[PDB]
C-alpha cells in the first residue's frame, strides 16, 4: 500500500513511505555493525506505529551520535522491528526517529 | 542482567533471552 507492515504478522502497519527521511548522509537506509558483528540495515522514519519500546534509552554503540536507542518490537508479533532513537542534545534535528530494520518489513525493501 | 546479541533487548532470566534469542 501506503504502507511498510511487520514481516511477521504481514499486515500489521509499522510505519508509512512519507516518513522515510535522510537523518545520515548515505541516505534513508545503510548497513551498520552491532557490538555482536550482527548487520542490520536499518531505515529511518520520522514515526512509527504499533511498536512497543523495552527498557530505557541508551547511547552504547549508538549509530546515530547524540541519539540513545530504545529496543521496539511488534505490538501484535514481539517480532522484533527496530529501535527507537531520542536525542540527547536539544539542539538535534529531529528530536526522534525510528530506525526500522529492513529484514521485518514487509514488502521486501 | 542478560542482553540478546542481535537486538540489544535485556532479560531477567538467561531462559528467557534463549527463548527469545531464537526466535530471531
Ligand atoms: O544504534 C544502535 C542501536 C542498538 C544496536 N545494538 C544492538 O543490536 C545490540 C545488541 C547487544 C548489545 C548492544 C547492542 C546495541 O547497541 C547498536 O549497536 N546501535
Ligand atoms: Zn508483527
Ligand atoms: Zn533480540
Amino acid at each position: 500500500c501506503t504502507s511498510l507492515c511487520c514481516k511477521q504478522c504481514q499486515e500489521t502497519e509499522i510505519t508509512t513511505k512519507n516518513e522515510i527521511f535522510s537523518l545520515s548522509l548515505c541516505g534513508p537506509m545503510a548497513a551498520y555493525v552491532n557490538p555482536h558483528g550482527y548487520v542490520h540495515e536499518t531505515l529511518t522514519v520520522y514515526k512509527a506505529s504499533n511498536l512497543n519500546l523495552i527498557g530505557r534509552p541508551s547511547t552504547e554503540h549508538s549509530w546515530f551520535p547524540g541519539y540513545a536507542w530504545t529496543v521496539a518490537q511488534c505490538k501484535i508479533c514481539a517480532s522484533h522491528i527496530g529501535w527507537k532513537f531520542t536525542a540527547t542534545k536539544k539542539d538535534m534535528s529531529p528530536q526522534k526517529f525510528w530506525g526500522l530494520t529492513r529484514s521485518a518489513l514487509l514488502p521486501t525493501i | 542482567s542478560f542482553v540478546c546479541s542481535v537486538c540489544g533487548h535485556r532479560f531477567t532470566t538467561k531462559g528467557n533471552l534463549k527463548v527469545h534469542f531464537h526466535r530471531h
